């Protein structure tokens, strides 16, 4: 009935992620990711609604949860065992999430656990009763709704977000001829209908006809769309 | 455990796509969590890797596999766009890595997800594969021969 603790937990922190799908699972980790190690970290079981609140948002954690985990986790920074202010692993028996608030009251840093330690968490919380902590109870072009990244790998999510970054920049340029070009690249059979249309009406059709799903057509379109923008091209080169 | 055993960034993009397609298969069926059956459904939906050809070599097309899976599961009512892997579905992923290690592979491809599905044992995917008469060792034989 004491506080559960994990030791030597490998984490892959993702900072400032409002959406859980950006806190990548272990099978999505990359060799280029900087993986870190938690010497000791407390483990909490909460009901599903609280877990979802921590996992898919950046809002204030329950005060009782913070004081429960305050300075109970330790990392080895520069050959010295160091206290962390608020860092903990939380689960509802299904999802599992490591959190480091780096001193905030919100889950600034989030990580998934490696599979073997997930299974360890499930076995440790088999007989445990969830803690309530007295808890009681959006999307845009630079922060995609989950329905629009459904079924995509980490790589495809990143290329798709880059594509709609470029489309968002295309909006601010307000060039009618440019948006007519790119829409015709996506849908060349609307040549007659779009020609009375304003820049804004055409950009809307382009967004509406691309936002759903992913495909080789998407990938090829994004590769052309970003040409000439060194910032976008740098992002593309890191992913491909 | 031993950190010389712990190696990250090894899943091939096609293996990650199988696991990504599994969330789509689940929500298509209206389910609230990704189980072993949805990883199997995602595996045969990909259908371009070593696992697909191994299943074809054992006379199992994606059609036959889909209907056997559908024969053992229902359709759900879940509408939450945020969905999680079941604990046993994560077991499949863990066993996939364990299988790659023991075969001496420095990557985790779709062939290891297939073997992880069988090794998990208790789930729908293991049932379906056993129901269609593919044993762990026959599946191993077929994967190793294809490589
Ligand atoms: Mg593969």
């Amino acid at each position: 009935h004491m506080m559960l603790f994990l030791h030597d937990v490998w984490v892959n922190w993702f900072e400032g992620e409002e959406n859980g799908y950006n806190v990548c699972h272990f099978h999505e980790w990359r060799k280029e990711d900087t993986v870190e190690l938690l010497d000791q970290v407390p483990l909490l079981r909460v009901p599903s609604v609280l877990f979802h609140y921590i996992e898919n948002d950046l809002s204030e954690l329950p005060k009782g949860l913070l004081e429960d985990v305050h300075q109970k986790s330790y990392i080895r920074k520069n050959h010295e065992r160091t206290k962390l202010e608020y860092c903990f692993v939380v689960t509802d028996g299904i999802g599992i999430l490591a959190v480091d608030t780096i001193g905030y009251t919100i889950p600034v840093r989030k990580s998934r656990l490696i599979p073997r330690q997930e299974q360890l968490v499930y076995e440790m919380v088999k007989d445990v009763e969830p803690e309530t902590y007295e808890f009681e109870p959006e999307y845009h072009i630079l922060s995609l709704a989950p329905e629009h990244v459904r079924g995509l790998t980490r790589k495809e999510r990143q290329i798709k977000q880059l594509m709609f970054m470029a489309l968002d920049q295309l909006k601010g340029l307000k060039n009618r001829a440019e948006i007519g070009y790119w829409y015709t690249e996506w849908n060349p059979h609307m040549y007659e209908q779009i020609k009375r249309m304003s820049f804004e009406e055409i950009w809307d059709m382009l967004y509406n006809e691309t936002i759903e799903g992913w495909s080789d057509k998407h990938l090829a379109f994004c590769e052309n769309l970003i040409k000439g923008q060194p910032f976008f091209e740098k992002l593309w080169e890191m992913e491909n | 455990i031993d950190p010389f055993t712990m190696m990250f960034g090894r899943f091939t993009e096609r293996a990650q796509k199988v696991l990504a397609l599994a969330q789509e298969e689940a929500l298509r069926l209206g389910h609230n969590n990704i189980g072993t059956e949805h990883i199997l459904l995602g595996l045969v939906r990909e259908g371009e890797g070593i696992a697909a050809k191994a299943l074809q070599a054992l006379g199992l097309g994606s059609e036959k596999i889909q209907k056997e899976v559908e024969s053992l599961i229902g359709r759900g009512q879940e509408m939450s766009q945020t969905i999680h892997y079941t604990p046993r579905a994560k077991k499949v992923i863990e066993l996939s890595m364990d299988e790659a290690r023991k075969l001496g592979h420095s990557y985790v491809g779709t062939e290891h997800i297939l073997l992880g599905l069988i090794r998990e044992g208790e789930g729908v995917a293991a049932r379906v594969l056993n129901n269609l008469g593919v044993s762990l060792n026959k599946a191993r034989q077929q994967v190793l021969q294809l490589l």
